RNA sequence: GGAUCACCUCC
């Protein structure tokens, strides 16, 4: 309770009902996981999708409240575990668009996914970044300059670019190493 | 170097005796302070143990300091609900910038005692609380910290402040 | 290929 009151850090996220059944995961191993994999401690409500996450005595690493609500947010923002648990490598970020930001939805998600997820997979290729698509936000993962590129693509493609320009784009980017 | 009067502060219950305590304060290393023991509570106080224990954390008013012979008195009675709540809030986002600065200077090779010259300090001495300094930085840019601090902090302060402080 | 994809599913 002292440490409660003076060193406790927490976070509180809310994510989409239909994701719940995966932050947890089967027997609650995917929030154990997360638990043991930044020492943090997780609280889920099944009902209402609110999430806390906070630090326990254990907690060595300053920043892993963080990193573990973001790894909370990527899961409920269409990543799986294994994918989101990119988020604990160094210098890795999460970055979430609103797709009703930028813009007829439905079909903007099919221009970013591409035929058969095959424009996802040259972004995720080409900008080094991960992305999930989900309901109305695109979520990013990487470092800040995976990130601006698979970002600045899928602008791209909201704002109406041919999808030419946008390999052209990415092809332009890498060139630029 | 010393707190004013008027601040609160985190401190430590170090040593008691029957007219008070002596405590050390968090926030200034090494700075002992003492409380009376008719600042320890609103009501009548018989014997101090029983609202304070040697290694007891506390959130306690300055009500006299004295810079020139290193005298602080403190008192926790004069504390209400809410002060005791907001600098609670203002401690543990101290921790907060401090883990962000940490972090920063591991990232540009700097040693600690750099980043609390360099940044700490003057960005404390202009907007008070290093947090706020942060999330003005996070609402407006990281040009606001233009000349506060020195140009190469910039662009990886940047990183760390727009990815890990909210704007209110 | 010519623009909807794959993995993860109640502690």
């Amino acid at each position: 309770d002292e440490w409660e009151e003076f060193f406790k850090q927490e976070e509180y996220v809310k994510i989409p009902k239909d994701r719940i059944a995966v932050l947890i995961g089967k027997k609650g191993q995917t929030k154990k996981e997360i638990e043991k994999r930044t020492k943090t401690k997780i609280t889920i409500d099944s009902e209402t999708g609110e999430v806390w996450i906070t630090s326990t005595k254990e907690t060595e690493d300053p920043l892993a409240v963080w990193k573990a609500r973001d790894i909370v947010l990527a899961i409920g923002r269409g990543f799986s575990p294994e994918r989101a648990f990119r988020l604990l490598n160094e210098g890795e970020y999460l970055e979430i668009i609103n797709l009703t930001d930028i813009i007829a939805l439905p079909r903007v998600r099919g221009r970013i996914i591409g035929r058969k997820g095959r424009t996802r997979q040259i972004i995720e290729e080409m900008s080094g970044a991960s992305v999930s698509v989900y309901g109305k936000t695109v979520a990013i993962i990487g470092n800040p300059i995976q990130i601006e590129i698979a970002k600045t693509a899928i602008e791209k493609l909201a704002r109406g670019s041919p999808h030419g320009s946008v390999y052209r784009y990415l092809e332009r980017r890498k060139k630029d190493l | 170097e010393y707190p004013e009067e008027g601040e609160f502060v985190v401190a430590t219950v170090k040593r008691i005796h029957n007219y008070g305590a002596f405590l050390e304060l968090d926030e200034y290393p090494g700075k002992e302070a003492f409380m009376h023991i008719s600042e320890v509570a609103s009501t009548w106080v018989r014997n101090i143990r029983d609202y304070l224990k040697e290694g007891q954390k506390v959130v306690a008013k300055v009500i006299r300091v004295d810079p020139r012979k290193g005298h602080i008195d403190l008192s926790l009675r004069r504390v209400t609900q809410q002060q005791r709540k907001a600098k609670l809030q203002e401690f543990k986002r101290a921790q907060k910038a401090e883990n962000l600065l940490r972090l920063a200077a591991e990232k540009l090779g700097k040693d600690f005692e750099a980043a609390w010259r360099e940044v700490w300090v003057p960005l404390e001495e202009e907007w008070g609380e290093v947090y706020a300094a942060f999330e003005d930085a996070a609402k407006d840019g990281i040009e606001v910290l233009k000349g506060h601090v020195p140009d190469e902090w910039l662009p990886v302060l940047k990183e760390i402040v727009e990815n890990y402080v909210e704007v209110p």
